[PDB]
């Protein structure tokens, strides 16, 4: 599980929240809480406004009409769901958001892209929601009577690959997944079509760093091929990740997020050239051997 | 970089064959429209202190959050570097009017800007309406028939005013 | 690339200042040599063929033993004559780039940069190619403007290997 | 041991210029552009040129030249391959002694040139007692040269031409050759013609 | 002193490379600039008293309390009016150097740079410069290139005041 | 640096006054001969690596002591370093062909050269003479009339000649 | 200069450390080698106008146009096969160098550095040096350790011109 | 720098020929006792800390105007200073021993160092009886017979004491 890093990450609030089953004869409260349960995680954390609520979505689950499959259904093919997610968003970003809301997790490979584009492309926006909730994976996880969760800890059928692009998905519990610093853009596009992976930066409050992103271009690239041959007499490499560079001013200072390849003899000096630079430590991975 | 020349080479050389009469023809179309593409790139030139200081004022008068205390704009010296941003992004969408290319506009101005923003809290939302008010000031400073040889520079205002909207919406 | 744009352009975002009149200027000399390097392109291109197979015919003329010696780096045999028209058009193609261009920048980006470690290990001698350009300079039969930047982009080359 | 304390002298670099980009204005050769294969050429070319004045190939540092184009390296990461390389310890280091080694240090690292005969005789010692990758990396992690040229930017002769004047101070390739007196001597020229 | 000639020098310099096909477009270009830079030049300085004296009477119309209170940064007296129509003479002369040269160089170091302190220390208005500027401008009686360029010159010395 | 016309601009500021007719008129004069400038620098440029080679070969002929074992010219690093010497005051004398002035030859390339020559052993007599051998290949490429609209060159002639024997004396 | 001596020193010295262990076994192997490499040397040198007289023959006889077509680079003339029978006595006595101070070093300070330069400026195949130098590997007539240890410098030379 | 082989090597290639016989049977026996020499550069670097330490503390006690209040070696930083010159100048005489050759010696310690104790105040005189009592106690390290199979040393003992001597002389 992760005990030491989730109050770091915004894994700790979803470590004591046990998923939420709608168990058969249930109350009331039961099916507010599937509600509450289902605004919240299909829909990302958005605020949901009186007018925006899927009243008769919410009355048939409270009455046993649908299941709550059914109802998280119903959520993720309605108009406010298109609104929120598909209309203004690269489909690759709809791809994304999908396994987050509906599966609670990150794609794992570009398959999933290519399935997922295709069958919108040929049948619709509906069909892929389909697809996402009749999915297998959905059965076993989820099944029909439990709302859909986030799925941090290690599971049978994972990749570590998944575990590293749910932080690049999810940004903290007091974050709505449209009031992401990426905003719009897909999260994942490069990483899934290169096969990559990318250091895991920790939400706003808990993380200095919080607020690393790579540029388009111009990134220093994981590993440091070439060894400790261009840093002279070095024993270790590491990658560092920094973010809010501001003191130079520009032009000294052009962007404001910059991985640096550094030896462990120069660390100190790295840290102390950081502070000076005003900048921020978003990870450190090491880079050699 | 690339200017609009090189971009056609560059596309060439990949395929491995020598330019088409086609692809001649339509650079000797641009070259047609360079003393236009020169005189759009002068007149954004001449004023841009007027386009920056305007567009700067008009954009502090919607948007009076960024000056109050504790606003993004507020303090002198990040007033001057607002002023100073929508300067730097005014003369690179004239570099890529002048080499009829965005490859100097994406990789040396736009590259990693909304990244640069957001980890330094400036609101690139404002910073693409300030440039968007520096589009509408600066288009009809191209446009401008006094003092000109009279012709049509639609293609070539189109050509900046795609230039400002990639950088509003690189900012954004 | 090295033209006359990117290198006013390069120039005044170094100084990190607006575009001047010198950059204006620039730009209109590119703009007086640009039609004139794109017929030079043109003419260039349409008798290409022709033109490089007569180098190499000129190339196999001034060094006999190319066509009758064994060995990879030699056109004794149609493989080695096929790579050396190969190369030669390869030279064509990216000086008409240049003639394009309005600069150096296509022989820079796509032949000058390593073409020494190539003639080095594949053991050709950079003579042969020195040959193709002059009787390309010879026998391409442009004038006025075109005529002088072809010439200065297959120099430029020729300066290049030697 | 600390450093010895040597006092600065009046240059052009200690005070500021107001300075206009032209034509005297060195070139600013930086990745923070993103450069093309061939823009990279050129910044390749200008390290090659602060560092060891020029390059031939023996000298040139083809591992080194794929890192920075990769970003495996920054800049200033690049121009320490360059003096740590056997071109600059075999010319720079070797051909001189330590005190005309610490110049050849400051006037290509820093872009400037020493203050006096005391800062060269203090920072010869570096050299003995930290190493030579020791003087390097205080060279290239010194204030003066991280606010001047950074990570990303090559080093550069800093203020040489003030403006108006036709000519500034002597560049540092045609001030300071590899070698001086005693390495010509040690080689026997000069040589009598004719 | 920024031109053509000198910064496509500096470039070729900063390459360590030879005058390609580029630097002589960039020469070209200034050809073509030259014969109208002169002209504007000799039409400015026939013209340079009147000039002058009209951009002064203009800044002081614009701004009336310069003839009207005292200070050494006021021209309420005679040396102030000197001073003032010396400093205007000096920008009008620069920018017929800057039209002789084909480039900002001549305004670049011998007026633009540094000026913001002039300014502050003298608690000189850069507004009363920027209105004779403008009267310059409006009353040169240039056209065509020279015209063009001569307000490129005026315009960035408008810039940098403002 | 100053070029032709920044020379006159030099010393008109320093004598605070506008440029005189005559002046203009001479500068005029100087752009109506800006065309054999360009083509006696492009054919100098295009004949650099002829000219150095050949200039280097007859000076190591008339001084076979340079090349001797021991000389100055002997093992290969030092005759590369010699013919890169070569190219760079080519280079640098092509530079103020091009600007008209000799200012940048001198700044970058000749002011110092001779303590530079005299700490390295490098003897300066003999890169005169290398470069007075540079001096005749090159008048002779810019004064052959094939391939060129015919006309008088000797002005511009005259000015390289100057150029080359400056930098001679500057290295001797 | 690369000898296994100045190294040790000198790497010792670029670290400032005084001299350990390692360098004296570096002196070790050097103590190993020297006396074959002094041999090597002495044979080299015994027939060094046969090796240098048969090496230029033999890059005559792969490369006949070499002693054929007239030009500065060739050697059709007496001049021409001076200057590469010199050519072919500075590799064999840089040879004999490298082999009496252990290392490649006297190649690189006085054959190596620049040899490219060298042989583009002067338009001269390395593959005739290569050619030579191969003959010397082939009549050299060494055993033992002095035949690897000049034949690893030949082939030094080989790989820096090929 | 040079070793016994490269300096040799050196002077035949400004010469221009072979090795000659007698040289190259002088450096067959100098690989002859290299051995020795080896034995001579362990012998002085496992000894370096006891030889500086008592050269300096027999110095400071026949100049005790050295480590006086307001001489040369009082303060910490001086004394240390003085400590870590003799450090070094036994360590390049021992780099000297090591390649045959005093070149490095000469190059890296001896060049410049007279001035720069003149420019510091530091007493070259004493800093040459120093050295020579590294000297007398290097020596007499070398020559030690215990534990080492016996032999003439004599050679790499003068060797080595001219090394000294001349690293005396650079400063005296
Ligand atoms: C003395 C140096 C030799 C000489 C020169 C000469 N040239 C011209 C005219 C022109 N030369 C050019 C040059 C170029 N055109 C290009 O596009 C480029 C490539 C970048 C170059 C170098 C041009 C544009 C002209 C004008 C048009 C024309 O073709 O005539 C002249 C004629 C007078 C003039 O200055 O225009 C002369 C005299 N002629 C000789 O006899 C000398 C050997
Ligand atoms: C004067 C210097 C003293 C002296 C020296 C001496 N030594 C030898 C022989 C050897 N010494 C060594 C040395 C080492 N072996 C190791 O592994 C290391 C550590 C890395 C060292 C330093 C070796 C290998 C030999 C050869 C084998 C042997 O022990 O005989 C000699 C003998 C002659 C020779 O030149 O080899 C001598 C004379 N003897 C004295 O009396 C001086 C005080
Ligand atoms: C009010 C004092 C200021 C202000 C606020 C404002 N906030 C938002 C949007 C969101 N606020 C949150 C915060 C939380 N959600 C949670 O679940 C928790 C507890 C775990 C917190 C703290 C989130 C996540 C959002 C985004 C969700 C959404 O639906 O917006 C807005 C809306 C922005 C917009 O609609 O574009 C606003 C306006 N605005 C001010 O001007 C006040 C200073
Ligand atoms: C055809 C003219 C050229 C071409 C195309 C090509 N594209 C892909 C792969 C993808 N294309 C997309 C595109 C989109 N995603 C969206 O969200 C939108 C609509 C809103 C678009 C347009 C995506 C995401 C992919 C990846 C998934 C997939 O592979 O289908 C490929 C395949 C790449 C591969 O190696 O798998 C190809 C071939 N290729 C050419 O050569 C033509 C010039
Ligand atoms: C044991 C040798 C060392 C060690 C291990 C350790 N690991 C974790 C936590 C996780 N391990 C993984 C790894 C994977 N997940 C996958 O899906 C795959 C296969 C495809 C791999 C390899 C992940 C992602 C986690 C976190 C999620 C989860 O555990 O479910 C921990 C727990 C850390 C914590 O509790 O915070 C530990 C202890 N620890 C050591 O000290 C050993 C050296
Ligand atoms: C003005 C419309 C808005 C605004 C701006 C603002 N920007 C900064 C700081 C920086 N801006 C940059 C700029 C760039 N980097 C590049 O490389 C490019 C292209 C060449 C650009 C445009 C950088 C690097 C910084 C940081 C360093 C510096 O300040 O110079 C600030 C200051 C932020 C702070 O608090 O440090 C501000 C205020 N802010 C607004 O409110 C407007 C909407
Ligand atoms: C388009 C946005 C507006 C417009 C443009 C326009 N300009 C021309 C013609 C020319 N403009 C120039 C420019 C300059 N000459 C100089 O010396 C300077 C300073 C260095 C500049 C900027 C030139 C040389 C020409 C050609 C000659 C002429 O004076 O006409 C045209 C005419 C067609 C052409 O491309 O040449 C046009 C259309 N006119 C408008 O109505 C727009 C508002
Ligand atoms: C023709 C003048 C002579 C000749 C030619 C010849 N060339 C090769 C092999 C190669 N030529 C190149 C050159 C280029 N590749 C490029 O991409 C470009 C830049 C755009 C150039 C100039 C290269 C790289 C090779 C080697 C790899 C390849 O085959 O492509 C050969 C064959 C050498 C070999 O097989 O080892 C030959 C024969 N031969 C003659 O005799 C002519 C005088
Ligand atoms: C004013 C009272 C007089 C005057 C001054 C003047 N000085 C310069 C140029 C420079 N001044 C310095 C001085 C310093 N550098 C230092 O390190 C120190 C201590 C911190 C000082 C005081 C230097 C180095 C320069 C050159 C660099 C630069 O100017 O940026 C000038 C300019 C000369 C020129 O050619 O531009 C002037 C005019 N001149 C007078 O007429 C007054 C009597
Ligand atoms: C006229 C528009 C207004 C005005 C003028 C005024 N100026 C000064 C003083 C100075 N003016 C300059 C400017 C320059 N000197 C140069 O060399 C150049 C560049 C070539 C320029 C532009 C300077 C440096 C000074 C101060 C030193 C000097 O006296 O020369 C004054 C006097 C200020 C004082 O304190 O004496 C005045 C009055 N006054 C008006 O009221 C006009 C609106
Ligand atoms: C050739 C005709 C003569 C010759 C040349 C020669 N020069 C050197 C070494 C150097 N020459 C320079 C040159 C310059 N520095 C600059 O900055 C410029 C102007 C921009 C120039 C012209 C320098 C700095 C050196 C030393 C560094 C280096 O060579 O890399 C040498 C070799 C000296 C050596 O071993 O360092 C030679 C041979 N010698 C002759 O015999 C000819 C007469
Ligand atoms: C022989 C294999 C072929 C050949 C030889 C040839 N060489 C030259 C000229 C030069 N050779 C060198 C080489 C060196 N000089 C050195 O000092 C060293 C390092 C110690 C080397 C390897 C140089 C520098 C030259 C040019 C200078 C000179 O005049 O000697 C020539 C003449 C070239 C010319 O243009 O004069 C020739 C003919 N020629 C053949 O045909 C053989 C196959
Ligand atoms: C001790 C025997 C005597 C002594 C010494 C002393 N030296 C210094 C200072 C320096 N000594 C050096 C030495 C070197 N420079 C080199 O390049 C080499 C070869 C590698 C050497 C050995 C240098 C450069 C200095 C100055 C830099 C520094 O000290 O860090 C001092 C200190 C002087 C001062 O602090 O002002 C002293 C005291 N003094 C005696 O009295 C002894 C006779």
């Amino acid at each position: 599980a992760i005990t030491t890093a989730a109050s770091r990450l915004g894994v700790a609030p979803y470590n004591e929240s046990r998923p939420v089953e709608l168990r058969p004869d249930f109350s009331l409260d039961d099916a507010k809480m599937v509600i509450r349960a289902v605004y919240r995680q299909v829909l990302g954390n958005d605020y949901i406004m009186d007018s925006e609520r899927l009243k008769g979505a919410e009355s048939l689950l409270t009455n046993g009409s649908i299941s709550v499959r059914e109802f998280v259904r119903t959520v993720a093919k309605s108009e406010l769901y298109k609104k929120k997610f598909l209309y203004n968003n690269f489909q690759t970003r709809v791809i994304e958001l999908n396994y987050k809301h509906l599966l609670g997790r990150a794609p794992f490979s570009e398959d999933e892209v290519i399935f997922h584009l295709d069958l919108y492309e040929n049948q619709g926006f509906d069909a892929d929601i389909d697809s996402y909730i009749d999915s297998v994976e959905y059965q076993e996880n989820f099944g029909e009577n439990i709302v859909p969760y986030y799925r941090f800890n290690n599971q049978v059928g994972d990749r570590t690959v998944g575990f590293t692009r749910m932080f690049r998905l999810y940004r903290g519990y007091a974050n709505s997944d449209r009031s992401q610093l990426e905003r719009s853009s897909s999260r994942l596009a490069t990483e899934l079509g290169q096969n990559t992976v990318s250091a895991i930066v920790g939400p706003s409050g808990s993380n200095a760093g919080w607020a690393y992103r790579p540029s388009r271009a111009g990134n220093t690239p994981a590993k440091a091929l070439g060894g400790t041959v261009p840093f002279g007499q070095a024993s270790k490499l590491f990658r560092v990740e920094i973010t809010a560079i501001s003191a130079p001013g520009y032009p000294k200072v052009r962007r404001s997020n910059k991985a640096v390849i550094v030896p462990f003899e120069q660390l100190n000096q790295t840290l102390q050239q950081i502070n000076r630079l005003g900048g921020k430590v978003a990870s450190i991975t090491p880079a050699s051997l | 970089m690339f200017d609009v020349f090189t971009r056609v080479v560059s596309q060439a050389d990949a395929r491995g064959e020598y330019l088409s009469g086609s692809q001649l023809d339509a650079l000797s179309a641009t070259v047609a429209e360079g003393n236009k593409r020169i005189d759009s790139v002068n007149r954004i030139t001449g004023n841009a202190s007027a386009i920056v200081s305007n567009a700067a004022r008009a954009l502090f008068a919607e948007q009076p959050q960024l000056i109050q205390p504790g606003g993004n704009a507020y303090t002198s010296r990040r007033m001057a570097a607002c002023l100073r941003d929508m300067e730097i992004i005014l003369r690179y969408v004239t570099y890529a009017t002048f080499t009829g290319d965005a490859s100097v506009l994406e990789d040396r101005c736009l590259n990693g800007l909304r990244e640069t923003y957001v980890a330094l809290g400036v609101p690139g939302a404002s910073v693409a309406a300030g440039v968007q008010k520096m589009k509408e000031a600066a288009l009809d400073i191209v446009n401008d028939p006094n003092g000109i040889t009279r012709g049509d520079c639609s293609a070539i205002v189109a050509e900046i005013a795609g230039y400002f909207d990639r950088a509003a919406a690189a900012v954004a | 690339m090295k033209t006359p744009l990117t290198e006013a352009v390069s120039t005044a975002d170094s100084q990190g200042r607006f575009l001047s009149s010198t950059e204006l200027q620039i730009a209109f000399g590119r703009l007086r040599q640009a039609n004139a390097g794109l017929q030079a392109a043109k003419a260039l291109t349409d008798n290409a063929q022709s033109l490089v197979n007569g180098a190499a015919q000129a190339v196999y003329n001034k060094f006999p033993y190319t066509t009758q010696t064994q060995g990879n780096n030699f056109a004794a045999d149609q493989r080695g004559k096929d790579k050396c028209a190969r190369d030669i058009g390869y030279y064509l193609r990216i000086v008409t780039y240049c003639l394009v261009a309005g600069g150096t920048g296509p022989l820079d980006e796509y032949l000058i940069a390593g073409i020494d470690e190539i003639n080095r290990t594949f053991d050709l001698s950079p003579s042969w190619y020195v040959e193709a350009l002059k009787y390309i300079k010879a026998n391409h039969g442009l004038s006025g403007d075109a005529r002088d930047e072809a010439n200065s982009y297959l120099d430029y080359a020729i300066n290049a290997l030697s | 041991l600390p450093l010895l304390n040597y006092a600065p002298k009046s240059q052009n670099v200690r005070v500021e210029g107001y300075e206009i980009g032209s034509e005297e204005k060195p070139v600013v050769f930086t990745t923070e552009n993103i450069l093309s294969s061939s823009d990279m050429d050129n910044l390749i070319e200008a390290a090659y040129r602060q560092i060891f004045f020029h390059a031939f190939k023996w000298d040139r540092e083809k591992v080194l030249e794929s890192q920075l184009r990769n970003g495996q390296i920054t800049v200033r990461d690049f121009v320490r391959g360059l003096l740590l390389s056997n071109t600059f310890r075999n010319s720079f280091y070797e051909k001189n002694s330590n005190y005309r080694f610490v110049e050849h240090c400051v006037q290509k690292i820093l872009g400037r040139d020493v203050y006096s005969e005391r800062e060269k005789i203090a920072w010869s010692i570096v050299v003995a007692t930290k190493g030579y990758q020791g003087l390097i990396d205080d060279l290239l992690n010194s204030d003066e040269y991280l606010n001047n040229f950074g990570y990303d930017t090559v080093p550069y002769q800093r203020r040489r031409n003030l403006p108006g004047r036709e000519a500034g101070e002597l560049p540092f390739n045609i001030k300071s050759p590899r070698y001086d007196a005693y390495h010509r001597r040690q080689l026997g020229f000069p040589q009598i013609v004719w």
